[PDB]
């Protein structure tokens, strides 16, 4: 682009994919296992809502 | 080697225990009749024998804990013991990952 008379490159910005379901874990939390989701209509409606299954440490 | 202690029903005690039997306490080499081979074994049974001959109306709150199954609830259910009973599990976690 060309802004005021300045040359500007967009750079690419890496995020974890949408609508996808990733199980993580955390060895220091009372977390044992979280599923996450972070959920988005395909066409972008509204921002992404993000959705947590969790599983309490005894 | 077996207990071979003198049971009250007359029978030897036949149960196979490397040091000690539960039922009579260490265990001594006997013969046939069930007699302790070291003499030294047989006064002390003896002293032990005779050692044995020797021997509101409302359950207030402390009394009515004074029982079996509220004892080991206590102990099942104590702070250090959760706590060591996740600290334990952490570890296995820490083997598990
Ligand atoms: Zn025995």
């Amino acid at each position: 682009f060309i802004i005021n008379g300045s040359e500007k490159v967009l750079i690419a910005q890496e995020k974890m994919a949408t609508n996808t379901v990733y199980v993580f874990a955390k060895k220091d939390s009372k977390y044992a296992y979280t599923g996450e989701c972070r959920s988005c209509l395909e066409n972008s409606s509204r921002p992404t809502s993000t959705i947590w299954v969790s599983m309490l440490a005894r | 080697h077996w207990c071979r202690a003198p049971r009250p029903d007359g029978r030897l005690c036949e149960r196979q225990d490397r040091l000690k039997c539960p039922f009579h306490g260490k265990i001594v080499p006997r013969d046939d009749e069930g007699r302790p081979l070291d003499p030294e074994d047989r006064a002390r049974e003896q002293r032990r024998q005779l050692q044995k001959q020797e021997r509101p109306s409302l359950t207030n709150l402390k009394a009515q804990a004074d029982t079996a199954r509220a004892r080991i609830g206590r102990k099942v259910f104590a702070k250090a013991a959760v706590r060591r009973v996740v600290a334990a599990m952490n570890r296995m976690d820490q083997k598990k990952h």
